[PDB]
């Protein structure tokens, strides 16, 4: 565990512009270091390529030791998100330790994007209608990312 | 669930008594006495005497003459009013203690006495313990007779897991990388295995682990052939142990060592204790006077006689240790409250294993030993005259430490943060050394929480005529009760240490200590002390425990890691998804109960009562508010229902579980049937997904039946159907009229086929039409039994496990895993801030030797001691300029602008600041784009922060912390310290 949370944050802000992760953006809020806001695009060859989504990312007290919070505000037609935003995440759950960090769950949201998992899912609907259903689920997701996310340039 | 019960509630079979009443036994009963037991018994005839006083913290000047047994069982017996304390009028014959199930034996009684006493207890079948202090030198043993079974040798939780394969042979692997957390030797039981029929019978088989996530049975082929699934559960067996007669053991001794890097020691002061009594038995009851060389050298030789006596002792080629027994000596005479208290925990913890039959025994004998705690001898000579008596309470530390150290504890400042169980004891310990007692030392307790009781009169200085006031206030009085000196220089706070409070506790106040004392559990507290601590260079003394376990670290500036550079990573969470939909723990079940139970009861009430009140909740909610939804649809529902007497708070109640153990139930099948195939083409409902049936409600079922009951009971207090007043012992009859006369509307599956909040909104109703009316909302309190909020969430939780086969709990155990509530027994905390006392007295020496100090770790149910030199903190280096990565940090006169901070580092140092930031705030960075570069390049750190915050600096501050990345004199990024600006 790091001595300090707002050293551990300056660290992760620097290297995110630095080396940041493609199609993928995390700016903090200058008054406040433990808010991010956040947008990553569709992946491509998915139903949500043509659209940028928006994420708020927060810090808790005792993070790195705590995984970040998570919550979309684009509405997403998505297995793995609900209408509120949250999202069921590998990484958040489970497996998080000091040594994982923003960059990580920001590259597996993007990954839940190219590779949904209604197998386990959140949005039951959702997951039954890609289930049972799965080229309409996708057309729905389509039809959702153009009504609801912003188009990329 | 429950500490321990059943078969191991043998406790009030369980007569204690306790021979000698000094510190040792006090320390002793008093921990056995809050544990609980049938009934304590002391005996002490021996007059009180000052010297006493060190660490015998229930006797004081008036009873210097008076037997020690009376005087200390009034005391005693306010602990708890659950265990009655006696005095044994006289112990003349040995049958008087056929009595009394656990015996024990103290520093007070001879060892001819204990060695009679012993055989008299282990061949009538008595169990016998004795345990001794001397100095800094301590020992226990403990002899529970012939055959003694351990039937809980940990105490803590049955493993269990879920198993995914295992073959024709053994293998047993696990899901989804999952470790089975068992050691070698263990034994496990199966349920829920397919195929491989009577292997879920409960046979037991023992367990190699080949591997963290895998281990090994056998030949399993003869139960059938795995198809899938299955649970595999621990089971502990019985263990018989026999224990060896004091005699037996004197001279062929079964050792449990308290300390790696002392191992030898054990068998030195076996001899040695023994020595001490045939020193007083030729010196007319007397030991070895303090520092004394001639009694030194006659302890020798009594141990280099007893030696060949008692050849198994030291082995073959092993010579006696004259320094060690010389120390021995030396420090017979002394009474350490650090050394007592240790003792105190651990041989009280023997004592209730031995009344419960719960841990595994010490078997037999343990010795111990602080010499580090002893300061430099140059600092603090120590000789017959230094280390001589005063006619003082502090008369046998002075024998050991001299009287100018003793001072120095005197004229120490220090600030204990917390005055709960820990926070107590020390104060304890800290009367009993008069630290701060001097005219140059004070203490500062400080702690903003109140007094509330546990469970039958726990906590020793806190009383029913307490409730309510502060513990802080209350604990500094207690103690001086206990020891008068230290009256008027405790400063008794109540604030909060954190940031909020900065202009209290501030560069003076911090400054001016010696040292810090942490005695908080949440972990944000303790990080802010930490880093106070590393802030200000002052030494933290820490300390846990968590049941019969217990931790203490010492935290040295310049020298060692903080407290937050090694804290536990914290509990794990519960995944959302399994939470929502597939539990298969009732730890899930649990917590989706209280979700429900807080908007039930909670939530609606608050938002029906500001819809009623506001005039503008309808247009702001539609704002602002991520789940309008929700709470327009709870606001809906609440005055739609309009329950009008209790009758309908019963339908209310039936209809909810209805809904929530059928219908949902119901859809989510519907929505992934129990044979549905996912995408990847197996089963849906594989692994930790368990396929749910839905309920039908039967009021004989117990959890069906008090899910309604505590469901209607809550709603009537949310609409004033029932206040704070119902017989609440109710009749299936009562209901069961209600319920067969309703109509269960059947399920609908709603797959039936902006926009919706508009009508919404014009369902609501008009508030003029509900004029006076109030929801009244509940708050959870989990210490009432009247209030049918454990009952709901016991009912609650256990109608959901009864859906995906999850076994239920009961209301005790419910209500554990709902309230979190970590375990606090007296033992544990009085034995770690024992050790942390120990430390301390290598803090006012200030020592710098890393490997003096010591950093502890036990575990009283097997029992394991075991102490480790603290962890170097890390080092590091820039350009070439080396540096401590915890304690350094740069220094800076006067409130800089940014732009002459840049340029000084560029000079200075050789670095190139890339990011800066104050707190929270980031006040810049290299990659800010040039606009808001220029805006700040120029500005001063506190206007700068002004600027970010848009708030001003309070005015009270004098320092501030900025944290920093920089690059160095190649361009590379290199690690750097914190900058401290002085303003
Ligand atoms: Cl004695
Ligand atoms: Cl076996
Ligand atoms: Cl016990
Ligand atoms: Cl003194």
């Amino acid at each position: 565990g790091m001595a300090s949370l707002p050293k551990r944050i300056i660290k992760e802000t620097e290297k995110l512009v630095s080396d940041p992760v493609p199609g993928i953006t995390a700016e903090p809020h200058d008054d406040n270091l433990r808010y991010f806001q956040v947008t990553i695009e569709g992946p491509e060859q998915s139903p949500y390529e043509d659209g940028i989504f928006e994420l708020e990312l927060y810090l808790p007290d005792d993070y790195p030791m705590e995984a970040p919070k998570v919550r979309f505000l684009t509405k997403i037609y998505h297995p793995n998100i609900d209408r509120l935003g949250r999202i069921c995440l590998d990484v958040l759950k489970t497996n998080w330790s000091p040594a994982l960090q923003i960059r990580t769950v920001l590259l597996s949201i993007q990954a839940l994007l190219a590779s949904p998992n209604p197998n386990d899912p959140l949005a039951n609907d959702v997951a039954e209608d890609w289930i049972k259903n799965e080229q309409g689920a996708k057309a729905k997701a389509r039809e959702w990312t153009k009504l609801y996310a912003k188009k990329k340039p | 669930a429950v500490l321990g019960k059943e078969a191991m509630l043998k406790m009030q079979t369980s007569n204690v008594l306790i021979l000698g009443l000094k510190g040792l036994g006090v320390e002793i009963a008093k921990n056995v006495v809050l544990a609980g037991v049938k009934s304590m018994t002391v005996f002490d005839p021996e007059p009180v005497q000052l010297a006493d006083l060190s660490t015998q913290f229930f006797l004081t000047e008036k009873d210097i003459g008076q037997k020690r047994g009376d005087v200390t069982r009034a005391k005693l017996a306010e602990l708890n009013a659950y265990v009655p304390v006696n005095v044994l009028d006289s112990l003349d014959d040995v049958t008087q203690l056929s009595q009394f199930q656990v015996v024990v034996a103290t520093d007070t009684v001879s060892l001819e006495d204990k060695v009679k006493i012993n055989e008299f207890c282990h061949s009538s079948g008595i169990r016998f313990i004795s345990s001794e202090t001397r100095g800094l030198f301590g020992n226990t043993f403990v002899d529970l007779g012939d055959e003694f079974t351990v039937l809980d040798p940990t105490g803590e939780e049955p493993r269990t897991g879920m198993v995914s394969d295992i073959e024709p042979d053994g293998t047993v692997t696990m899901l989804d990388d999952n470790r089975h957390g068992l050691e070698d030797g263990n034994f496990v039981r199966f349920s829920e295995v397919e195929g491989l029929d009577k292997l879920n019978d409960g046979t037991l088989f023992k367990v190699e682990v080949l591997g963290p996530f895998a281990f090994r049975i056998g030949s399993v082929k003869e139960y059938g052939e795995y198809k899938k699934g299955g649970i595999f559960t621990e089971v502990k067996v019985p263990r018989k142990i026999s224990f060896k007669s004091l005699k037996q053991q004197l001279s062929n001794p079964e050792f449990v060592f308290s300390d790696f890097a002392k191992f030898d020691r054990a068998a030195q002061l076996h001899l040695g204790f023994q020595a001490l009594h045939q020193f007083a038995v030729r010196h007319n009851g007397e030991l070895p006077r303090t520092m004394n060389d001639e009694d030194a050298n006659e302890l020798i030789k009594l141990v280099t006689d007893l030696s060949v006596q008692q050849p198994e002792v030291l082995g073959e080629g092993v010579d006696v240790n004259e320094d060690l027994i010389k120390e021995l000596s030396y420090q017979a005479r002394g009474d350490i409250p650090g050394v007592v208290a240790f003792f105190g925990g651990l041989v009280a913890q023997e004592v209730l294993k031995a009344c419960s039959g719960k841990f595994t025994p010490l078997k037999q004998f343990m010795y111990f030993d602080s010499l580090e705690s002893l300061p430099d001898p140059k600092n603090f000579p120590r000789n017959e005259k230094t280390t001589q008596p005063v006619n003082s309470r502090y008369d046998n530390q002075i024998a050991v430490f001299g009287l100018d150290f003793q001072k120095k504890i005197a004229n120490s400042k220090v600030f204990l943060v917390g005055s709960g169980a820990i926070g107590c004891e020390m104060l304890k310990n800290w009367a009993l050394l008069g630290l701060g007692s001097g005219s140059d030392g004070y203490i500062v307790v400080t702690d903003n929480d109140s007094i509330e009781k546990s469970n039958a009169n726990r906590q020793f200085l806190f009383r029913p005529k307490d409730v309510g006031k502060n513990k802080s206030e209350v604990a500094a009085e207690a103690v001086c009760a206990m020891n008068p000196d230290l009256k008027g220089k405790i400063n008794a706070k109540i604030d909060k240490v954190g940031p909020e409070t900065e202009e209290i506790f501030n560069d003076s106040f911090w400054e001016s200590l010696d040292f810090v004392t942490n005695a908080l559990d949440n972990v944000d507290a303790r990080t802010y002390v930490d880093r106070r601590c590393v802030f200000y260079r002052k030494p933290l003394l820490e300390s846990g425990t968590l049941g019969t376990k217990g931790n203490t670290q010492v935290i040295i500036p310049r020298l060692t890691e903080s407290y937050s550079s090694s804290r536990d990573p914290p509990e794990k969470s519960i995944p959302l998804c399994t939470l929502r939909s597939f539990p298969n723990k009732i730890d899930h079940t649990i917590a989706w109960a209280k979700s429900l139970f807080q908007g039930y009861f909670t939530d609606s009430a608050e938002n029906v009562n500001m819809y009623l009140t506001q005039p503008n909740f309808v247009e702001q909610t539609l704002k602002q508010s991520g789940d309008v939804k929700g709470v327009l649809e709870s606001i809906s529902d609440s005055l739609s229902s309009k329950p009008h007497n209790f009758e309908d708070c019963i339908k209310w109640a039936r209809l909810e579980f209805e809904k929530k153990f059928n219908h949902d139930i119901k859809q989510l099948l519907f929505n992934f049937p129990k044979d549905a195939k996912t995408s990847n083409g197996e089963p849906f409902w594989s692994g930790a997904k368990r396929a749910p049936t839905p309920l039908e409600f039967d009021i004989y079922n117990n959890d069906h039946f008090h899910f309604v009951v505590a469901g209607a009971s809550l709603r009537a207090y949310n609409y004033g159907i029932k206040s704070d007043d119902s017989n609440s012992k109710p009749n299936v009859d009562e209901y069961k009229s209600v319920i067969d006369h309703m109509i269960i509307p059947e399920f609908t599956p709603n797959a039936n086929l902006s926009d919706e909040i508009d009508q919404l909104v014009s369902s609501l109703p008009d508030p003029s039409t509900l004029a006076g009316f109030k929801l009244e909302p509940v708050d959870f309190e989990k210490d009432d039994d009247t209030n049918h909020h454990i009952e709901f969430i016991t009912a609650c939780s256990n109608c959901r496990a009864q859906n995906y086969f999850i076994e239920t709990a009961d209301r005790q155990k419910t209500k554990f895993i709902a309230g979190r509530i970590i375990p606090a027994i007296a033992t544990t905390t009085s034995l770690v801030t024992g050790l942390v006392n120990l430390e301390l007295y290598k803090l006012i020496d200030n020592k710098t030797d890393i490997e003096q100090y010591k950093n502890g770790f036990v575990n009283l149910a097997l029992p394991f001691f075991g102490f480790s030199e603290p962890i170097a903190s890390p080092k590091g280096e820039y350009n070439n300029k080396k540096y401590d990565k915890i304690w350094d940090r740069f220094d800076i006169k006067g409130d800089i602008k940014l732009s002459d901070l840049i340029e000084h580092f560029e000079k200075d140092e050789g670095l190139e600041i890339t990011m800066l930031s104050y707190g929270v705030s980031l006040l810049y960075a290299s990659f800010f784009p040039p606009k808001k570069l220029k805006e700040r390049l120029n500005l001063p750190i506190t206007q700068l922060v002004k600027l970010v915050t848009k708030k001003d600096i309070p005015a009270h501050v004098s320092t501030m912390i900025l944290e920093i990345c920089a690059d160095d004199k190649e361009g590379e990024d290199v690690e750097v310290p914190f900058i401290t600006i002085h303003l």
